[PDB]
């Protein structure tokens, strides 16, 4: 599994809440997916995450 | 009915920022489920221990089958046998209905999948995968189309298959029902060789003997367990009488199948089973049904709240879809399209903009808030909020009222009376109170809907404070500080708000021992 | 291909036999398809030609035989019964689509026949009726002998049995002669994958919806179809019905872009009448408001027992048939063939229950005969006849057969939408011949058949014709407010020559007076003050 | 082909507008039907006649 960084444009402005973006093509296709900060989640990184381990009331 | 029908998932390719919260919710997601309303997508499972044994009763997928990063040595799909690819996986030309990347196990094992109704199979990067190879998908691919080498020595085949197979051993040989056909029955499937052992056009897959009513799925409708052109309509034409009669054998169509009620997120309208209503009618019972006179104001709901669509909700009364308030709505963000294209930037939006969902009385999706900022305090926007449907729900915990991190103090939502099939989720809002106290259950339609209320402020630091519920409120609860914000109230109810007795308030009359009303008494 | 209308009396027949025969000919003679049932009954004469059935293509309801004599029954191009009305002797047993009975004829031949798609067939009492027992019912039938004569063989050619003595009397098979895989429909051949849609009726002559024989429902740019093509069409991938552009109404077998006009539209089809959900608005069967208004529903004959029902009415769904029995009173008989309750005499007075109808739905139909059944002014409030359903072969939308009636007196009826008059042998009747029916026609197609009333000549010596004020459009009665159209002005239903004889008329148009404002007598215009 | 009396019930009440009740007997079953009078059609005669020769107007 390795991966190369996404261009300085697309960096600056895609992945959300200090998210790391990178770049995996496949079969030379260059899709771009995007590491999330602890406590976030989403495509972007755009959502909060929420715990699902608490026990129900 | 159904068994047990899922809906599957959208969020496509995505990486989960924890991966036991993901296990979780995939598994809560999956288990017991036999048909899977969407995509099943199986995404980002490091971990060789974890217990795949959700997928054990899954039989049918509509949309298409996403397995990717799953690094568990045996991946078996012990009942799947029909992938219909209504929708299907692709990457930003080819599209897939079966598509397996970047995966670590050495054997993907689906021995009943007899037959893939649209798209394509495709392997990449699976480097400890195998057999797949020794498959020989034009058997299995609708179409009648090949379809898409590893690292490690591979076991040969059970010397039972005669052909191909999944795993090891003799239940994992690949079963032919349409290459080992004589040519008698070209366009169909055979249970046997010889040439009257054909079946019937309509089954999909397999079959075991030569009717519609023994298939094993249906390449058109299926109406508990046969195959039709068409499903038995609930109002059927009478030809002689010239009369469109009300049919007693008729069924609702949903999808593929032939239901006799309709599955909690949708709408029956016209005989037909929708998601959403039509412009001209009224959701009422589950059943869109005329409305009377001008119809309630329905606009769509948004995947994120912004200054682009905030106006689009003006003058709305039901909103079809979900909100999503997050700390973007208020910061204003860069948005993209799916081309990977630079969308517009929306200009920041304070709180006070959100008195635009005053008239909404309906969400038919689910309300989630996480939104934070410094005059964002109350809920109060969505004070004639009645009910949320969970017609539509969010990926963990099943949430239709998910408050998630959020700068509140107070919900201050009165006449919230009903969430239906849904869960609530309130946690980590360091400064909302009133949750605490909240019976839910109350709001709730089913006692087997779940509530999660974790990490919030401290119901004593509440107390403190004084930001309790008023003492006219019943063991209930409330929603905000206020005399009109009682779930339910344990004296007497006047108008939106709960005094002692009607002797207050000059004149009201009590024609209840709950309630008293207003006058122009006795 | 000609339609007919079958009849439904059973073994019932006119005394003169001869008639009867020549009743039959008239009927189903050059017919190709016959609407209703088919009841061949009474022939005892053998030597009658019997040609009429030779054109016969399909028969919606049942076919009974019964007491025909004739040697040779050929039905020689009969194909299919429907069976959408079926023969019963008592309603707990079983209903017939066919049933032969007390009949004298050698042999029954319906070569060609392929299907019967609802009801049994039974052969009961027949003497020298042969074959029928070598043929296999269990072919033609969906779901559901001792002739003391020797019988011939079938033909060595025939592999299983026949109908008749020839080669051409076998017995073909399309049903049971089939590949297992094809339960439920007819094959076209032998081989599996070799079968017609399911979509078709009687045979077929290749897999596809337009190599069939009969459509089993409807009939659409020569393809048939389960059902017409929708006007919201779903979506099984994202749930949701999406408008048709290609939506069609159904129009009972066949599917047509718009409906006749003179039917409503629910939904998807072209109907005759509403459901209690729903109510007329337009043209459509829109859902009601709050409360839905009280239906009216026709009766099949008007009775001293149901007349009470029609109180208060507006639209009349269904149809009107005041009978001789209506007048007379008669002893009811339910479904079950046990006495019901007797019904008085109805007097003509109460009639004025329709003074209140403005719409019949169905077609009107007035037969009764009685001294003080004069008229029609009950009917005085009628402005439509919609003739949705029609009466008879003749196709019948208003149908005045040897009625007690003198005169019409509908000053209201402006409309027919559907369907033929038909007025005969009201030997005192008047003024029907001087109506010009074409103009309360809505289609110039639709026909009129005006015989033996009271002849032109003896009306006009009585004076009980027209007034000078109605035009060449005729009159309903001798008044001046029965004019179909005036002449030249027209005050309050009624046709004068001039406003001014009226004081209180003020000319409002070229054809129009209008009554005064309460206020004053006469008026240079229309208004309180306007004097 | 024989034919016999109606019940009195049958016989008497009916067939209307002058007609004659006859019964037969068809697989043991009783049925009732009718020699309807000049003019007269239907199961019970009770529909008039229409006359089919005249050409129309
Ligand atoms: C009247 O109403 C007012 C306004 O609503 C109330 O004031 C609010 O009070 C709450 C509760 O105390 C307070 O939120 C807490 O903030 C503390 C400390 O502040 C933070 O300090 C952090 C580190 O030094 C820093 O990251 C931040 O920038 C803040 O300055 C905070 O520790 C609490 O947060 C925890 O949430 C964690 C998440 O799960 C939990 O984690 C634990 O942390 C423990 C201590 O570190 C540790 O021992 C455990 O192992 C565990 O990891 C834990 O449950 C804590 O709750 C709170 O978030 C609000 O800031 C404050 N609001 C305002 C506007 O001032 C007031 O309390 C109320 N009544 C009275 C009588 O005062
Ligand atoms: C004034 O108004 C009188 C009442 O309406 C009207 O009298 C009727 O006149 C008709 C025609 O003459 C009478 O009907 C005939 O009755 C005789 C008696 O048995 C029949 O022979 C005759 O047979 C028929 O003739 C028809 C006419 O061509 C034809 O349709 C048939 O085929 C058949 O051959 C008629 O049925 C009727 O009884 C009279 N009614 C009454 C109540 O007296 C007057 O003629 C009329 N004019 C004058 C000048 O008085
Ligand atoms: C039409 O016939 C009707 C009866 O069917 C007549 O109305 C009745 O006429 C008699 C006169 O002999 C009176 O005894 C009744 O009181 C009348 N009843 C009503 C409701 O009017 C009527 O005279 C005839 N009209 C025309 C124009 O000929
Ligand atoms: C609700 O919020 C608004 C805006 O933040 C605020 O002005 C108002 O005081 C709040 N109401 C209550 C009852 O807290
Ligand atoms: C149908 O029969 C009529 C007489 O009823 C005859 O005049 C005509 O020739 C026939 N039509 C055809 C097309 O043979
Ligand atoms: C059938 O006939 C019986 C008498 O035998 C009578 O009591 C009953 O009312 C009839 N059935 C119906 C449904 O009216």
């Amino acid at each position: 599994f390795p991966t190369y960084k996404c261009p300085e444009t697309f960096d600056a402005w895609y992945c959300l809440n200090d998210a790391h973006c990178f770049a995996v093509k496949i079969a030379d296709l260059p899709v771009y997916s995007c590491e999330c900060a602890i406590g976030f989640m989403g495509q972007r990184c755009e959502y909060k995450e929420i715990d699902n381990t608490y026990l129900p009331k | 009915h159904h068994h047990k029908i899922c809906i599957g998932t959208k969020s496509r390719l995505s990486v989960p920022s924890n991966k036991e919260h993901h296990y979780r919710n995939l598994r809560d997601r999956y288990t017991n489920c036999t048909y899977v309303d969407g995509n099943l997508e199986l995404t980002w499972l490091p971990n060789e221990n974890l217990d795949l044994s959700f997928l054990d009763n899954i039989r049918e997928v509509t949309g298409y089958i996403l397995i990717s990063h799953v690094d568990v040595k045996k991946v078996v799909f012990p009942k799947l046998q029909i992938i219909r690819g209504r929708t299907l996986f692709s990457l930003s030309e080819e599209k897939y209905a079966l598509f397996v990347t970047y995966s670590k196990m050495y054997t993907l094992e689906i021995p009943d999948l007899r037959d893939v109704l649209n798209g394509q199979v495709g392997f990449h990067n699976n480097y400890n995968l195998c057999h797949m190879r020794t498959i020989q998908w034009s058997e299995i691919v609708s179409n009648g189309t090949d379809a898409y080498a590893p690292e490690r020595e591979c076991p040969k085949c059970h010397e039972s298959c005669t052909h191909g197979c999944w795993g090891e051993g003799p239940k994992n040989c690949q079963k032919f029902s349409k290459l080992t056909c004589s040519p008698q029955c070209a366009g169909g499937r055979c249970y046997g060789p010889k040439p009257r052992e054909c079946c019937h056009l309509f089954c999909a897959g397999g079959c075991t003997g030569p009717t519609q009513k023994d298939c094993i799925a249906c390449k058109n409708f299926f109406d508990e367990g046969v195959c039709k052109e068409e499903c038995p309509p609930m109002r059927k034409y009478n030809p002689t009488t010239y009369v469109l009669e009300t049919n007693p054998e008729g069924k609702y169509a949903y999808g593929a199948t032939c239901v006799k009620e309709c599955p909690g997120h949708l709408l029956r309208d016209n005989g037909a089973c929708v998601r959403s209503c039509p412009q001209d009618k009224m959701d009422k019972g589950g059943e869109c049904v005329p409305c009377n006179g001008p119809c309630p104001k329905t606009c769509p709901g948004v995947t994120v709240l912004h200054a682009g669509n905030i106006d689009s909700f003006r003058n709305c009364t039901v909103i079809d879809g979900n909100i999503r308030i997050l700390d973007q709505t208020f910061s204003g963000f860069q948005d993209v399209y799916a081309n990977y294209t630079m969308g517009p930037r929306y200009i920041p939006l304070d709180p006070e903009r959100l008195e635009v969902f005053s008239t909404v009385k309906e969400i038919t999706g689910y309300l989630n808030i996480e939104g934070t900022h410094p005059q964002f305090r109350n809920l109060s926007y969505f004070r004639n909020l009645e009910t949320i449907h969970g017609r539509q729900l969010m990926e963990s915990m099943f949430a239709a009222l998910a408050i998630v991190k959020s700068s509140l103090y107070s919900l201050e939502m009165r006449n919230l009376k009903q969430i239906s099939s849904g869960s609530v989720v309130i946690q980590h809002n360091r400064d909302l109170c009133y949750v605490s106290n909240i019976r839910w259950p109350a709001i709730q339609k089913e006692p087997e809907q779940k509530v999660w209320v974790n990490e919030n402020l401290r119901a004593d630091l509440c107390e403190k404070n004084g930001t309790i519920c008023s003492d006219q409120c019943n063991e209930d609860g409330c929603w905000g500080a206020g005399t009109d914000q009682c779930l339910n109230c344990k004296n007497f109810n006047f108008n939106g708000t709960c005094i002692a007795d009607c002797g207050y308030i000059s004149n009201a009359y009590k024609f209840d021992n709950r309630t008293c009303k207003i006058c122009h008494c006795n």
